[PDB]
């Protein structure tokens, strides 16, 4: 009955604010009641306040004092929930969410596909990027295992294909590792046929977008 | 906010029937307020899955069912199917905090494979790498199902921790499950010792592989 689309992903520093929208496509969005839910990475379920848009009043959480501001555009159709002073506990997937009209505490029935929101004091870093080389360490039988090690990035996320997407099959590129740094890292491992080692030309194409860099690096044996 | 408690997992095969508990307290269940449930699955948003403690919304299978009880709260699966493997919350409301009150949340695991054992892959630092004056062990782990393993790093044979980075397992384009272990080291450090190695642990298996600075 209602659809619900929100803003993109945010990267922000602490201390700054950030403003995530939820667009409502049918039903009647000035009538409904309005959340933010949050979803730490691995957590659970954290509610931050609603809006009721026929009174033009908003119920805050008690968690979030000044932080957050909530807000309607009864003519684009647009909900707004803007946080400020961030955190990096403050990192989260931000949900949308629809309880029905009334002040009541309704269940919700349409969310939002929600907005990731990281929020570090690290700065934008594109990957150093490694090989893996495949040897008789990685070879077992018809199939050898080679790599790329996509090093110390910031934000996520990153792709990696293999000669520029021509190669998908025997393909896993893993998620990755937060480190103390507060860098990332992933392995991309392509399992190919072991009489092809040393014939066939295997490049890892390694895109970052948030760093404008790309990379190619040929993965050779020994 | 996560204050009602469901256990952390829940696990059947295909065809069988699971229950989630949802226990709260005098403040919310409780208080004879209505629990909902909500469905996650895995990279997507929440959707309703149960409300006013037992309805179904339009297009949700007959499979599932809730009911409330005193303080507690019920979800049932009759019937486990593949598409159920899924992270479910219940969730209600709090009169001593005067708001929403969500459940700790459970991850509900359709045993619907075989077993498989991991593949275990460990690359040494590339030399490019210690040029660079860093020196990382990369520990890959594949097609290995269930999605449950321990990595452990030792140096001759004697455990290391610090250093140790793990990526919590995850699906691949074929059902089973991956996952990485990183050692970090300084150049140093790895031109020390006589080897290095990854050590894996899956269903009371262990798998071992090592590297050498030689």
């Amino acid at each position: 009955q209602v659809q619900l689309v929100q803003s993109g992903a945010e990267v922000k520093k602490p201390g700054s604010s950030v403003k995530v929208s939820c667009k409502a496509s049918g039903g009647n969005f000035n009538t409904y009641t309005i959340s933010w839910v949050r979803q730490a990475p691995g957590q659970g379920l954290e509610w931050m306040g609603r809006i009721i848009p026929i009174f033009g009043i908003v119920n805050p959480a008690q968690k979030f004092p000044g932080r957050v501001t909530i807000n309607v555009d009864k003519s684009t159709n647009t909900a707004y929930m803007e946080l400020s002073s961030l955190r990096s506990e403050d990192t989260a997937v931000y949900y949308c969410a629809t309880s029905g009209v009334g002040l009541h505490f309704g269940y919700f029935d349409y969310w939002g596909q929600g907005t990731q929101v990281t929020v570090s004091s690290a700065s934008t870093k594109g990957p150093s990027v490694f090989p893996l080389a495949p040897s008789s360490k990685s070879t077992s039988g018809g199939t050898a295992a080679l790599g790329c090690l996509v090093k110390d990035y910031f934000p996520e996320p990153v792709t990696v294909s293999w000669n520029s997407g021509a190669l998908t099959s025997g393909v896993h590129t893993f998620p990755a590792v937060l480190q103390s740094s507060g860098l990332y890292s992933l392995s991309s491992v392509v399992t190919v046929p072991s009489s092809s080692l040393g014939t066939q030309t295997y490049i890892c194409n390694v895109n970052h977008k948030p760093s404008n860099t790309k990379v190619d690096k040929k993965v050779e044996p020994k | 906010q996560s204050v009602l408690t469901q256990p952390p997992s829940v696990s059947g095969a295909p065809g069988q029937r699971v229950t989630i508990s949802c226990t709260g307290s005098s403040s919310n269940i409780g208080a004879h307020y209505d629990v909902h449930w909500y469905q996650q699955l895995p990279g997507t948003a929440p959707k309703l899955l149960i409300y006013g403690n037992s309805n179904r919304p339009s297009g949700v299978p007959d499979r599932f069912s809730g009911s409330k009880s005193g303080t507690s709260a019920s979800l049932a699966i009759t019937g486990l199917q593949a598409e159920d493997e899924a992270d479910y919350y219940c969730q209600s409301y709090d009169s001593s905090l005067s708001g929403y009150v969500f459940g700790t949340g459970t991850k509900v695991t359709v045993l619907g494979q075989p077993k498989a054992n991991p593949t275990v892959t460990l690359f040494p630092p590339s030399s490019e790498e210690l040029q660079a004056n860093k020196a990382t062990l990369v520990c890959l782990i594949s097609d290995f199902y269930p999605g449950a393993v321990t990595v452990a790093w030792k140096a001759d044979s004697s455990p290391v921790k610090a250093g140790v980075e793990t990526t919590t397992p995850s699906k691949q384009s074929n059902n089973k499950y991956a996952a990485s272990s990183y050692l970090s080291l300084t150049p140093e450090q790895w031109k020390s010792h006589r080897s290095y190695s990854c050590q894996v642990t899956h269903e009371g298996s262990t798998v071992e592989k090592t590297v050498a600075p030689t």
